[PDB]
């Protein structure tokens, strides 16, 4: 199988344990579990690749836990707590301690924790200071392997825990992508600095370059923001600023984020429009958290300055609408039954579609004809997640464009 | 201008120089021009599209056919090759211009005139039949392709007597498939005959569409994932399938076996051809057999773009095909240079099948995977494991050179290269063993030379210092072989276990893992086969520290330091000459593996990569005019470099070293070699095109290294140049 099909089955596995009273808590915390995991990159997933039985039931204890959840995000101070224990509901950790010490920065214990394993590998083997420093040496650049942070906190001089000054660190954490290296740094930096580093890291990660797990970092230094309007300002002075800002938090399923900045011309058409089919192929990839999915689409559809950036979205031009994959999409999702929603909401749903239509239908009457053809044909010619094989979706759309007609 | 902008309007040295370009994009196109009706289907893509892409205007009318070879007349088998006729018409003009385009060096009959005249008068019935002034041109292409543009002739002599099909036909109609042209010529035919014949000639018009594909390439260069990954759902592909599905009665009417496969491939990459001098448009194909991949890369001129892994499917559900593409992208790093070219971590990946009228295609976005693989690390936890021996088995395979045939002729090569870089990988890996029980333990490895000579045999010994010992063999089919001594073995401990992990190369060339066998405990392994051990000395691996320190200095600062270079090559030699008899250095195949897992086993460099492919080299050919004759021959020879590492950008300068290998029989040869290979690194100074997109620096080093495998000590092993420097070469 491939890498990212061993993340997803892992990512379900572990889902298994997210248990709330609140539908949307679960949704928004099964999301969590996968950027934990990783999604299109490893994360956590190296260091849970060979999990089974009891080892798989400890990380089920963690995330069962309430006290390791800040909402629907995961709390990395109780996490880095729980992961360096060695026992937990009577199942032992079957994590390697030192790794997790350095991942969550739990930096009173990642020195004892490296001796017990320099000394252990020291006893293996067939001047004593020089060969202690080869040792050390060889046992850092082999957790090496797994990421920068397992050889940041340990001098390889010395042998001492390494002492960084926060702003060093916080540049450092942001530079591995490190999200809660990021979180640690960032609570040591002087507050008069916050509000700037903050800034300065957003600006950096916002890049047509970016990855998933510039997203985490995002989204919490978004959330730390106090003056969001002047950072967007700032953020819109680059090229792509606001658009992969937008499109990763997206992408990682931090919707309540990307609301709370559209609720507060800093793009273009085109991202505009990139926004709806990211918002509706999360969507697809996401069958849970379709509900926030689509009303932070209608957000960006229901904007009064984005009048001009809807009209467009639905003007048909060169056999082609800009936004026919997000009606296709839409139209999957409404009719997808491998998860459970109430006749109420599919009801919902439908009408989400019928009043969009009728948009493209009154803003270009003599071309609703063409754009219904290629709605059409968009059902019919790609494949999709949550799109059930050997059936005609196109149907579905002569349904809704019938009842339209009415 | 572009391709076919060039072809229509005569201009042969334009369109000569446009495809000499394309040629450079694809580097693996010429591997394929004789797979069916590839090359055919190609050109026909390119014609079918071109008006859409505003590259024809509306009045050059375009005609069409493919003229099917039929049956050999060799055994009377029926083939599923053709040529490609292919005419254009301007409506205010009297020249018409034919097109003969095959993989052979045909020419337009009498009836596909006629039918050609009847077809043209059609469309403008304001001609007269004298009014048609006909130029006829050609292009073959067998390392050699020509375009040619033929003699102004008179009379009945401007035409061929019969097109491939018209032979086919007469062959079938007499029913025998050995009549010559000659033969054919000489029987008579009635008057219902003639009209078949004349039915089985005609040329199909190309009607293009009303949607302009000007822009496309335009969203396919996008930094944004999201924008390749939408303008492919939306637009992209439903044109080409489209446009397919509009052509798919001629192109499956009247042949039988056409290679669904490669003409599938070839329609795509003529429709990317259409773009290929507007764009730099990388183009990386293996269809090798039961694989189908297109992997490619669309640039203005930059490092960040996005690269697309298409899966064509001629049988197989789109989700099928979307999950082979998914599974070649992610390890894109071993099979392709696009990661080469690109910065970008992620990657679109589409599954398409022309076959299909309900979701033809499906498309989805997948992550690059780091090719960092730790075979010894890998080893020691499939003890138990068959997921991880098939990824083991996968690692060996996948980084085999892709132009090395797996067949029986080149089993020698395939087990040399396999053996050598699975050694320079485990003998070179300098980490420790990272233990299931939060633990860490030092390796000591081993080979073991066996008593029989000719024995295709690799046998290692992994010996983590605390922990089991690992049995490790990579035999050839017939490697008809006791067990291994291990008293050596400095073995304290009453919990050791010994494990055997057995590999083989059967006669399929594919390589199968058995399943590991526990030994038992070290000293009642021992105890046991007493009498049973094997004729051999077991070797111990020296250590190998100095060469990742040297090869640490070579990759980033010395990178242009001759004696960093010599350095690294005598910590090499040093580490290597105990081991020489055991390892058994006979052939380049070998030497080059060695090294080459050497390179990838260490920290430093990023990427190395074997039998890399930098680009070729034309070499043209021109005929003196005569009565309007016209001829261009350009002869295509490859340049390959046999190793070549990088280094990771941040300063984005990768430090190109390119390393010219040879193997020497003793001492005496070694000047030969050393000197044939400086001339090959001449012929590669000559390629500069290559080496842009790989660096954003301004030079490459380049080195010839000589293994003498006559050598009795390190220092006469591995030969290193000792006049003016000559290993820098500087970019343009
Ligand atoms: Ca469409």
């Amino acid at each position: 199988p491939t890498q990212k099909e061993l993340r997803d089955t892992m990512s379900k596995k572990l889902q298994e344990a997210i248990k709330h009273p609140d539908p949307a808590v679960v949704a928004g915390r099964k999301s969590a579990i996968k950027r934990w995991v990783g999604v299109l990159q490893d994360n956590f997933m190296e260091h849970i690749k060979y999990f089974k039985g009891d080892k798989l039931k400890f990380l089920h204890n963690v995330f069962q836990d309430e006290g390791c959840w800040s909402g629907v995000r995961l709390d990395n101070a109780a996490l880095g707590q729980r992961f360096t224990e060695e026992k937990i509901g009577g199942i032992d950790n079957p994590l390697r301690k030192y790794e997790m010490a350095c991942s969550y920065c739990v930096v009173d214990k990642i020195h004892p924790l490296f001796q017990k394993r320099f000394e252990s590998y020291r006893n293996k083997f067939p001047t004593e200071t020089e060969f202690g420093k080869y040792v050390r040496n060889s046992l850092l650049d082999s957790i090496k392997r797994k990421g920068p942070v397992f050889d940041f906190w340990i001098d390889r001089e010395s042998g001492e825990l390494k002492k960084y000054d926060a702003v060093e660190g916080f540049d450092s954490a942001v530079k591995f992508k490190w999200s809660e290296g990021v979180e640690y740094f960032y609570n040591h930096l002087k507050e008069e600095d916050k509000e700037k580093k903050l800034t300065e890291a957003i600006l950096a990660l916002s890049r047509v370059q970016s990855v998933e797990k510039d997203a985490p970092i995002l989204d919490f230094c978004v959330n730390k923001i106090v003056d969001k309007d002047t950072l967007l300002q700032k953020l819109s002075q680059k090229d792509k600023g606001v658009y992969s800002l937008f499109a990763e938090l997206i992408e990682s399923c931090f919707f309540d984020t990307v609301h709370d900045l559209v609720q507060c011309k800093i793009f273009s058409q085109r991202d505009y429009e990139l926004f709806l089919s990211s918002l509706s192929d999360t969507m697809l990839k996401n069958p849970e958290l379709s509900v926030q999915a689509r009303s932070l689409i209608m957000e960006f559809w229901e904007c009064g300055s984005l009048y001009q950036y809807r009209k467009a979205a639905v003007n048909t031009s060169n056999y082609t609408v800009p936004t026919s994959g997000v009606f296709a999409e839409l139209i999957v999702n409404w009719r997808r039954e491998d998860i459970y929603k109430t006749d109420e909401e599919k009801e919902i749903e439908k009408k989400e579609i019928l009043d969009m239509m009728s948009f493209a239908k009154d803003c270009f009457p003599e071309k609703f004809e063409l754009f219904k053809k290629l709605i059409i044909r968009d059902l019919r010619l790609c494949g999709r997640e949550g799109k059930r094989v050997n059936v005609d979706y196109g149907l579905f759309a002569e349904e809704l464009f019938s009842e339209l007609e009415k | 201008d572009g391709l076919i902008r060039s072809l229509v309007d005569g201009d042969l040295e334009g369109f000569r120089q446009g495809f000499e370009s394309f040629l450079d994009q694809c580097p693996s196109f010429l591997y394929h021009v004789s797979a069916g009706r590839f090359l055919p289907v190609f050109f026909f893509s390119m014609f079918s599209t071109a008006h859409d892409a505003n590259i024809l205007n509306a009045n050059e009318r375009v005609y069409f056919r493919f003229d099917n070879h039929g049956v050999n007349p060799r055994n009377g088998e029926n083939r599923n090759t053709a040529n490609l006729k292919v005419a254009v018409y301007r409506d205010g003009q009297q020249v018409v211009r034919c097109y003969s385009i095959s993989d052979r060096p045909l020419r337009f009959s009498t009836r596909e005139r006629n039918a050609l005249v009847q077809e043209i008068r059609r469309q403008n019935p304001n001609l007269r039949e004298e009014d048609l002034n006909f130029e006829q041109y050609k292009v073959c292409m067998h390392t050699v392709f020509e375009v040619i543009r033929e003699k102004d002739r008179q009379g009945r002599d401007k035409f061929a007597k019969y097109s491939a099909s018209e032979v086919h036909f007469l062959r079938q109609l007499f029913r025998n498939h050995r009549l010559t042209i000659k033969e054919i010529e000489g029987r008579q035919l009635n008057q219902n005959q003639l009209r078949q014949l004349g039915r089985s000639v005609n040329f199909t018009r190309v009607e293009p569409g009303q949607q302009r594909i000007d822009n496309f390439m335009e969203m396919l260069a996008s930094n944004q994932r999201q924008d390749v990954r939408d303008s492919l759902r939306g637009d992209i592909l439903e044109y080409v399938t489209d446009t397919y599905n509009n052509y798919r009665a001629q192109i499956e009417n009247n042949i039988e076996g056409r290679s669904q496969k490669f003409e599938s491939h070839g329609f795509l990459l003529g429709f990317l051809a259409n773009f290929s001098h507007r764009y730099t448009i990388g183009v990386d194909l293996d269809l090798s057999p039961r694989n189908s991949h297109v992997a490619f890369l669309v640039r203005h001129q930059e490092r960040e773009n996005i690269p697309i892994v298409i899966n064509l499917a001629t049988r197989a559900p789109p989700y099928i095909a979307l999950n082979r593409a998914r599974s070649h992208a992610e390890r894109l790093h071993v099979f392709s240079f696009i990661p080469i070219h690109t910065e970008s971590r992620n990657t679109v990946c589409v599954g398409l099948n022309f076959n299909l009228n309900l979701d033809p295609f499906s498309v989805d976005t997948v992550g690059l995977q780091q090719d960092r693989f730790p075979l010894v690390q890998r080893l020691f936890e499939c003890l138990e494991n068959e997921g991880i021996r098939e990824n083991i088995r996968d690692f060996l395979l996948h980084h085999l050179p892709a132009e090395i045939p797996r067949n029986a002729e080149n089993y020698d090569r395939i087990f040399d290269c396999i053996t050598g870089f699975a050694f320079g990988n485990s003998a070179f890996d300098r980490h420790p063993l990272e233990l299931e029980e939060e633990d860490e333990a030092p390796i000591t490895k081993y080979i073991f030379r066996h008593g029989d000579e000719g024995l295709r045999c690799l046998t290692m010994v992994f010996h983590a210092e605390g922990s089991d010992i690992v049995i490790l063999h990579i035999r050839a089919h017939d490697a008809q072989q006791g067990a291994i001594n291990l008293q050596t073995l400095n073995v304290n401990g009453n919990d050791v276990h010994v494990w055997e992990v057995s590999c083989t190369l059967n006669n399929q060339l594919e390589l199968d893992i058995d399943l590991p066998n526990d030994l038992g405990l070290y000293h009642d392994y021992q105890n046991n086969n007493a009498n049973n051990f094997l004729a051999g000395d077991l070797v111990q691996v020296p250590n190998t520290e100095n060469v990742h320190n040297t090869l640490n200095q070579v990759v980033n600062d010395g990178w242009k330091n001759i004696a960093q270079h010599r350095g690294l090559f005598q910590e090499i030699s040093g580490a290597l000459m105990p081991l020489v008899d055991t390892i058994n250095v006979n052939s380049e195949d070998k030497f080059r593996s060695i090294l080459h897992g050497t390179f990838y086993a260490s920290d430093n460099p990023y990427k190395v990569l074997a039998m890399y492919k930098v680009g070729q080299t034309y070499s043209l050919k021109r005929g003196q005019e005569e009565e309007g004759e016209r001829v261009i021959l350009t002869r295509i020879t490859e340049q390959r470099l046999d190793l070549l590492l990088l280094r990771q950008p941040r300063d984005l300068d990768t430090h190109p070293i390119g390393y010219v290998l040879r193997l020497a029989n003793n001492a005496e040869e070694v000047g030969q070699q050393q000197n044939d290979a400086r001339q090959e690194i001449g012929r590669l100074k000559k390629q500069h095109r290559g080496f842009i997109p790989i660096t954003s620096g301004n030079e490459v080093v380049l080195f010839p290294i000589v293994f003498n495998r006559d050598a009795h000590e390190a220092g006469n092993l591995i030969l290193f140049p000792e006049g003016r420097e000559e290993h820098v070469h500087r970019l343009d």
